[PDB]
RNA sequence: UUAAAGUUGCUGCAGUUAAAAAGCUCGUAGUUGGAUCU
RNA sequence: ACCAUAAACGAUGCCGACCGGCGAUGCGGCGGCGUUAUUCCCAUGACCCGCCGGGCAGCUUCCGGGAAACCAAAGUCUUUGGGUUCCGGGGGGAGUAUGGUUGCAAAGCUGAAACUUAAAGGAAUUGACGGAAGGGCACCACC
């Protein structure tokens, strides 16, 4: 089979976590940047690493990769977002009657944005055990 | 928040709490968490008293401000719904974030380069982050956590009673704790609202 | 059935002091128990308590300051002569520097150090340290 | 737990316990004051009554006894004393 | 050369911590033995108690390893007890010496009768317990010496107890359970709350708090 | 303040002071527990003959006596 | 602790748990010492003082360290009533 | 558990002196059958007439002939 | 023969699996017995 | 009609107090939105949400034990005393012989000694085995 051992994958992962800006989606460009950054002996190891770097940079664009740093993997997504109004800036907030009793003890019964919905009338919230 | 008019919960904070859903707990109730519940309504969901969520948050903020070097506080979320709010708590505050899997032996194995020695531990969920809780009982490390109604309170020392299942509630709690620790320090004033919108902390999934 | 009602109260405030609790409810109260607790409080081991009046028998809510290590009864109440007091405090007490043995003497219920001072023997109720 | 005021429970908490497990025990019963609809007499009735109480004027039943609490007849208005 | 890796070893090496009693007061865990070598050092003596060969059966035969039980102690001071297993007896003994330095506790000493002089015995009756073996230390008057078996006598004399009464129970032929049981009793002498320890504890700053401005330069 | 402790506690101290094993200023009953074997072995006549310059070893003194 | 002449004959005086008065031992690695910051009562900013609470490891393994911190801080007026 | 009351002295000592007979050392030295089976009759030494020299064979995990005497 | 033997145990042992708790209930002696009176 | 004996087993005296949680279930009682049936109405029945009290169980836990397996009792034990019954004292000889006693009898209860012996025994851990059951692999196996 073609299963890459942990030498290839370890060196590829630490090159990803150190040089995410220099890398891309082409194999042959990543082949050239690893051979100047890293001191790698005989050529068959340099080629196997750079293929995993290409296959790994393909996968980071689609979401998370568990082997590499979270801080970097999340930050790139952010860098690669502001909504114009906040999701917590609502006009109608639907609360229960029991919630409004809590706000009444919080002396916040004088809120305008509340809309006291009625709760459902059936007391059914458990699974029919058996 | 010792009966000070400067520190009382205002109207907009209550509106954000109600919009995010941080008052609605879970279906079950731990016996250690019974102190913070207003009442269980119908549909079996417990309502968290927001006056006690606000005062436990203000007590945790004093515990974070009482540490001189701000990098000695560590902030931990091992599930994805709180991984973004931890990384922005540490950029606004100056703490040390640990997102993703906590390595067993981060606090006790002193040989490794993964070894850290914090002075305070803030945790997004005491059930999901069970491993950094138990390791704090080896190195004399106090612990703040965001606790739901079913959360166990073994080794938590300040138990902020919020909702931590929904993605908006976690981000709002981390945002409001960041605002409180920055307000209690010498930086941003209590007059104007904070520049950071609280949607920088939410976890928008795909 | 419940015999030796003082053995109940001393086991209750032993088991609650181990659990770190602040208050114990012991029931039923008795006048032997109140005089035992008064000896412990005057040497600093428990703190104030409130006797609750039911018309049947009391209950006592004792406050706990976490200074108690062990509170025990001795059953049966052996007769203790004043020459025999040293063997009892060799067996029961953990040190010659602290701890007390509670005797019922005919001058009242008192600790073993006061009973020597009043030059009195009696019967043993228990011990605390 | 571990710091709970045993001297002063809340009044909705002593109401919840069993009647002998309270701080000072007290019964769950009361004396109602049953009015017969087709009469004028007002009768003192125990709430957990055994054998069936007859208003001696109208000679009609006021409460058939049950397992726990005496079940009134249809239309007998009652108030609880003190 | 000692290049310390913990926050505490960097404080110990830079003369910020003046005694082992500060680390004991704040109950900080000690992960480097060079802290102990820095503090006690020239007055710290060790005794090998038993070299114990243990055997695991394997597919190829059986591996024999060797278990060393090393008690270390500063006489008048502190006492520790380390156990290390290895395939070689010299490395087992050196690792048990490190592990015995690492687990060093203070022992509180008291008076039998009136408090005239320096403390000489245990403050009260303390029982240690480890795997069926019960060891009980009873306070003795000035000058009786240690009245014990020859195994707890080593640890007790290394701890600095002048004179004590002892009573054992269980299967004391197992020298491991009989050494760690008395070590559990010696380590209980500070955990016992006696009436002289009844005052309110004025708190002081932890070494990670007071030297937070020195620790950031490194 | 017991009479046996005051009476036999003072005879026992007087004998130790008299044969030179205690000190005069150390006449409380608790210093008896701080006595050692060598304090009694100093008061043998053999060691006194050696220590007063009559002999020239501890073995010349026994054979002199 | 003290002899008859009055010297202090003790290596160190160990701390006590602020919730339950237990002696925090030398190898009690679950025990806590925690500062809670004090604020100025007109700006709500960190004064510089704090309030130290120590809690032993058995209280924290019980799960009772949250309530104990809460009632210690409530007695100092750091957490207001209710 | 055992009785503990202030008037239990007859129950305590009649139980101990009946459970004392279940000990091998007490039953041997207080019954009298073992003394009647002892050929010395309780003496430390005795005297006899040598009847014959006898070679007794050692028990299994070693091997020799022990030189005994029937007396 | 005594200590060692907390292997006779009142102080002071043990009885799920190492020796060991009665098939079950009744029940005399014995043992033990709730508060309460300056 | 006698016999009265069992892995008669929770392989676990009885009575009493204290000591963690969690959800079910059985019975009785107390409350509570709302579904159904008795045409309405209460009153009840079937459900649903609780609470209280005893019960049969279960899950869970650094309560504390214990040689450990395990145990919310097998905990509150060298910090050893709540009350009380039966019963054990290294392995065999042997529940054998004899005596007494009940029973028609089988059997029941009671029950030794001489002598022999340095171990027998309990938990747990690593390996060893197959004519136990499941997986992976090799043209020095097969197809």
């Amino acid at each position: 089979g073609r299963v890459r051992t942990k030498t290839v994958k370890k060196a590829a992962r630490v090159i990803i976590e150190k040089y995410y800006t220099r890398l891309g989606n082409d194999f042959h460009t990543n082949k050239r940047v690893c051979e100047e950054i890293a001191i790698i002996p005989s050529k068959k190891l340099r080629n196997k690493i750079a293929g995993y770097v290409t296959h790994l940079m393909k996968r980071i664009q689609r979401g998370p990769v568990r082997g590499i740093s979270i801080k970097l993997q999340e930050e790139e997504r952010e860098r690669r977002y502001v909504p114009e109004v906040s999701a917590l800036d609502q006009e109608i907030i639907e609360v229960d009657p029991d919630t409004k009793e809590m706000l009444k003890l919080l002396d916040f019964g004088s809120l305008s944005n509340l809309q006291v919905t009625q709760p459902t009338v059936g007391m059914n919230f458990k699974t029919p055990r058996g | 928040s010792g009966a000070l008019d400067v520190l009382q919960m205002k109207e907009e904070d209550v509106l954000k709490f109600l919009a995010a859903g941080t008052h609605l707990g879970g279906t079950n109730l731990d016996f250690q968490m019974e102190q913070y519940i207003y009442k269980r309504k119908s549909d079996g969901i417990y309502i968290i008293n927001l006056k006690r969520t606000w005062e436990k948050l203000l007590l945790a903020a004093r515990a974070i401000v009482a540490i001189e070097n701000p990098a000695d506080v560590s902030v931990i979320s091992s599930r994805n719904t709180g991984q973004r709010a931890v990384l922005k708590f540490a950029a606004a505050t100056g703490a040390t974030p640990i997102a993703g899997r906590f390595t067993p032996g981060t606090f006790t194995n002193q040989i490794q380069a993964a070894f850290r020695e914090p002075r305070l531990l803030v945790v997004t969920d005491p059930r999901a982050d069970h491993q950094p809780l138990t390791e704090a009982s080896y190195v004399n490390l106090p612990t703040i956590a965001l606790c739901n109604t079913d959360s166990p309170l073994r080794y938590v020392d300040i138990a902020i009673p919020c909702n931590n299942k929904g993605a908006h509630s976690v981000g709002l709690m981390w945002w409001m704790l960041a605002r409180e620790v920055l307000r209690m320090r010498g930086t941003i004033s209590r007059e104007h609202p904070w520049e950071v919108m609280p949607d920088l902390y939410f976890y928008r999934d795909p | 059935v419940r015999m030796n009602v003082l053995a109940d109260a001393l086991k209750s405030i032993n088991n609650a002091e181990k659990r770190g609790k602040r208050q114990v409810l012991i029931r039923p109260c008795s006048k032997v128990i109140v005089r035992f607790l008064t000896v412990m409080m005057k040497h600093g081991y428990i703190g104030e308590f409130e006797i609750i009046d039911d018309h049947r028998a009391g209950k006592i809510v004792v406050n706990l300051t976490g200074r108690l290590n062990k509170c025990g009864v001795i059953s049966p109440r052996f007769d203790v002569q004043l020459k025999d007091l040293e063997k009892w405090q060799n067996n029961l007490l953990p040190s010659r520097q602290f701890g007390f043995i509670v005797l019922t003497t005919s001058a009242g219920i008192m600790d073993h150090e006061e009973a020597r001072r009043k030059h009195t023997g009696g019967k043993i109720l228990g011990f605390f340290f | 737990p571990l710091a709970k005021d045993l001297l002063h429970p809340s009044p909705e908490e002593e109401k919840r316990k069993h009647k002998k497990k309270r701080l000072v025990q007290s019964p769950n019963s009361y004396f109602m004051d049953v009015k017969c609809p087709g009469c004028y007499k007002i009768t003192t009735v125990f709430s957990h009554a055994q054998t069936v109480v007859l208003c001696v004027g109208c000679s009609t039943v006021l409460c058939q006894p049950t397992g726990g609490k005496a079940r009134l007849t249809e239309g007998c208005s009652f108030r609880r004393k003190q | 050369e000692w290049m310390p890796v913990t926050k505490l070893g960097r404080l110990v090496k830079d003369m910020k911590i003046k005694s082992l009693e500060e680390i004991y007061l704040f109950s900080l865990p000690i992960k480097e033995s060079e802290i102990i070598d820095f503090f006690l050092g020239a007055s710290l003596k060790d005794e090998v108690l038993k070299i114990m060969p243990v055997q695991k059966q394997t597919r190829a035969g059986q591996r024999t390893r060797f278990k060393a039980f090393v008690a270390i102690g500063d006489y008048n001071g502190h006492v520790g007890l380390g156990v290390k297993c290895s395939k070689e007896v010299a490395t087992a003994i050196r690792g048990a010496i490190i592990l015995a330095k690492l687990s060093i506790v203070p022992v509180r000493r008291g008076y039998w009768g009136n408090k005239i002089g320096k403390p000489h015995t245990v403050p009260c009756k303390v029982t240690g317990r480890c795997g069926s073996v019960l060891v009980r230390l009873i306070p003795a008057p000035r000058g009786t010496g240690i009245v014990s078996a020859p195994v707890p006598k080593k640890l007790l004399m290394m701890a600095g107890i002048d004179d004590c009464y002892t009573s054992a129970r269980g299967c004391t032929a197992t020298l491991g359970n009989f050494a760690k049981a008395t070590f559990d009793a010696i380590s209980k002498t500070y955990s016992y709350l006696t009436p002289d320890l009844w005052k309110e504890t004025v708190f002081t700053k932890s070494p990670y708090q007071e030297f937070t401005d020195h620790l950031v330069k490194t | 303040k017991d009479p046996r402790r005051l009476f036999e506690g003072n005879a026992l101290l007087r004998r130790l002071v008299r044969i030179g094993v205690l000190d005069e200023g150390k006449m409380k009953l608790d210093y008896i527990l701080g006595l050692k074997i060598e304090d009694f072995l100093e008061r043998r006549l053999q060691t006194q003959v050696f220590k007063l310059g009559l002999a020239k070893s501890i073995h010349h003194a026994r054979v002199l006596i | 602790m003290q002899n008859d002449a009055g010297e202090f004959v003790d290596l160190y005086v160990p701390r006590k748990c602020s919730a339950s008065n237990r002696i925090i031992g030398a190898k009690d690695h679950a025990s806590i010492q925690m500062n809670v910051a004090e604020v100025d009562k007109v700006t709500g900013r960190f004064n510089g003082q704090f309030k130290t609470y120590a809690i032993c490891g058995a209280i924290r393994r019980m799960g009772e360290s949250d309530d104990s911190i809460l009632r210690l801080a409530k007695a100092d007026g750091i957490v207001s009533k209710n | 558990g055992k009785c503990r009351g202030l008037r239990t002295a007859r129950k305590l000592r009649s139980h101990r002196r009946d459970q004392k007979w279940h000990d091998k050392q007490y039953k041997k030295a207080h019954l009298g059958t073992a003394l009647k089976a002892n050929p010395f009759g309780g003496a430390s030494h005795a005297k006899g007439i040598v009847l014959e020299k006898v070679g007794v064979e050692a028990k299994q995990p070693n091997s020799a002939i022990r030189k005994c005497v029937r007396v």
